[PDB]
């Protein structure tokens, strides 16, 4: 998440993530390319990041119940 | 009867045709001989000259040098400030040259393929407006505010919550707007050496000054346009450097004519103080969520296209989505679209839309629902 | 912007050359395929049904979305 000071600050990485928001969707429209994209803990990201236009679908992977335990062993 | 000669003439014939390829060749190897008999030039920028026949000029680099000139060439446009060609081997004046267009100026002055109309874009009719009364009409028809008594604001930003169509509204105007228009993406105009960075965005300000009718655009002001830091890291204050430059080029020392700046960004609350002064950005508008009447039209716009049948109603649509944003009404309309896929159909249904709605709704719990405004 | 070749000393365009790209970047492509498939996964259908259906699927049946007017994910 991006956030605001003036004491000292982390500004680098947000403009290598402002610069990837502006691949997806963005001034020109890309329809070739496909992107697909991994984590395992959301509340900490942008909310940019997590527009409709930008990431569409969202899935989220329960813990196994006991039919799918058994049959991973 | 006369054909004695008719084998002869046949065989010159074909040996004239073959000569005219084996003249061509000719040409064509005479041409390679010709053009490797040249070289190049040194490039530099004059400064002033001493005398009649000694100049003192300063390459591209560093070196500056006492020179001569060409004794056909005229001295009357020997001007300081030009830019001249001398030679390699003796670094005498030989020919003077227009000003430098930078390759990166050159692609960004055009690139856009899109051409999105006002009629692709709703609920926003009165924004549109106070847009274009900054840049429209005081370019075509000057005289009304000298009349009153003013002069017309430079440039203006819009803020909002993502997704509410400031990027489009901005390809809109610039897909239909006759005159010179300049796009560019903030956080692509910065690179590791040490004066390129507050260099291209002199260039690019002496370009629009050349051709005096232009349109600045910047995307995502906040990658440059930030606050400043106290005791802050290095690596950090170039782009502090660069931001005062952006300060001094726009109401500085010297006035700017027919010259205007849009720029955007959906949360202003880390843009410097100085930047939002009255003076530099002028006019800052608001593009909120959409209304009740403003989703049907959003909903109208992007569901037409589609093979529906049977009937449809809006209104529960409009009622369920609440809080939502045009790619959200857009995300609905794929949904639908994809619940048709599923179950083997080629049609769309009602039912199809509320399944689509409800689906949305629950993936927005996610999603920080804060909102920013600028002070 | 183009990138070409030129003599070293008489300074002419000898030949063009084709667009380069960071080594990082093209060392960054799959060159062995994965052995993995699908049988081997356990309790993850509707997982995989909904992926499915947004990355493979609009690239060999393009067709079918056209014909109705919906734009892919
Ligand atoms: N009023 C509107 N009418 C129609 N479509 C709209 C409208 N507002 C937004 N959209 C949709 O928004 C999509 C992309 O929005 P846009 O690129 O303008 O985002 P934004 O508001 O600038 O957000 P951000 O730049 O912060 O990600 C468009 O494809 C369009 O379908
Ligand atoms: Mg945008």
């Amino acid at each position: 998440k991006r956030f605001d000071s003036e004491k000292a600050g982390d500004r680098e990485v947000q403009r290598t993530m402002l610069e990837l928001l502006n691949q997806l969707d963005g001034f020109q429209p890309n329809t070739q390319v496909k992107v697909i994209a991994a984590t395992n803990r959301v509340d900490i990201l942008d909310p940019a990041l997590l527009r409709s236009g930008r990431l569409d679908r969202k899935i989220e992977f329960p813990m196994p119940n006991e039919e799918a335990r058994a049959r991973i062993m | 009867k006369l054909l004695e000669h008719k084998e002869i003439d046949g065989r010159l014939k074909e040996l004239r045709e073959q000569l005219k390829e084996l003249t061509k060749q000719y040409e064509k190897s005479e041409n390679d001989l010709k053009a490797l008999q040249s070289v190049g030039q040194i490039v530099g920028e004059v400064l002033k000259q001493l005398t009649e026949e000694k100049f003192i000029v300063k390459a591209t680099n560093g070196p500056r040098y006492v020179v001569g000139c060409r004794r056909q060439l005229d001295k009357s446009k020997l001007k300081p400030g030009t830019r001249v060609a001398l030679d390699m081997t003796t670094l005498t004046i030989m020919r003077y040259l227009p000003r430098e267009v930078d390759p990166l100026v050159y692609n960004m002055s055009h690139e856009d393929p899109g051409n999105v109309s006002y009629s692709e874009i709703g609920g926003l009719s009165e924004q549109i407006r106070e847009l274009r009364e900054v840049i429209e009409l005081p370019l075509t028809n000057p005289e009304l505010f000298q009349r009153v008594g003013i002069i017309p604001p430079k440039g203006c930003l819009l803020y909002g919550p993502p997704g509410t169509g400031k990027t489009l509204l901005a390809r809109a105007v610039a897909s239909q707007l006759d005159c010179n228009f300049l796009k560019v993406v903030s956080s692509s105009i910065v690179d590791k050496y040490i004066g390129e960075s507050a260099r291209l965005i002199r260039e690019m300000f002496n370009y629009a000054r050349d051709h005096q009718p232009c349109i600045i655009f910047m995307d995502e002001i906040d990658a440059i346009g930030g606050r400043r830091f106290s005791e802050g890291t290095s690596a950090d204050r170039e782009i502090q450097r660069t931001l005062m430059e952006l300060l001094n080029q726009m109401d500085g020392f010297d006035t700017l004519h027919r010259v205007k700046m849009i720029m955007a960004t959906n949360r202003p609350d880390t843009l410097d103080p100085a930047l939002l002064r009255p003076g530099r950005l002028d006019r800052k508008i608001h593009i909120d969520l959409p209304n009740e009447q403003a989703r049907l039209d959003i909903l109208k716009i992007h569901a037409g296209p589609i093979t529906k049948h049977g009937e449809i109603d809006y209104e529960a649509i409009v009622k369920l989505s609440d809080g939502f944003n045009g790619a959200d009404l857009r995300n609905v309309c794929t949904e639908a679209g994809m619940f048709a896929i599923r179950a083997d159909h080629d049609f769309v249904v009602q039912e199809d839309f509320m399944k689509a709605v409800r689906k949305v709704a629950d993936s927005k719990k996610l999603e920080s629902k804060l909102d920013y405004k600028p002070v | 912007g183009d990138l070409v070749g030129v003599n070293k000393d008489s300074y002419l365009i000898l030949e063009t050359l084709p667009t380069e790209y960071d080594s990082r970047v093209k060392a960054m492509e799959v060159d062995e395929r994965p052995t993995e498939q699908y049988s081997d996964i356990g309790g993850l259908d509707k997982q995989i049904q909904e992926l499915v259906e947004a990355i493979v699927l609009p690239m060999n049946h393009k067709e079918k979305f056209e014909n109705l007017g919906i734009q892919p994910p």
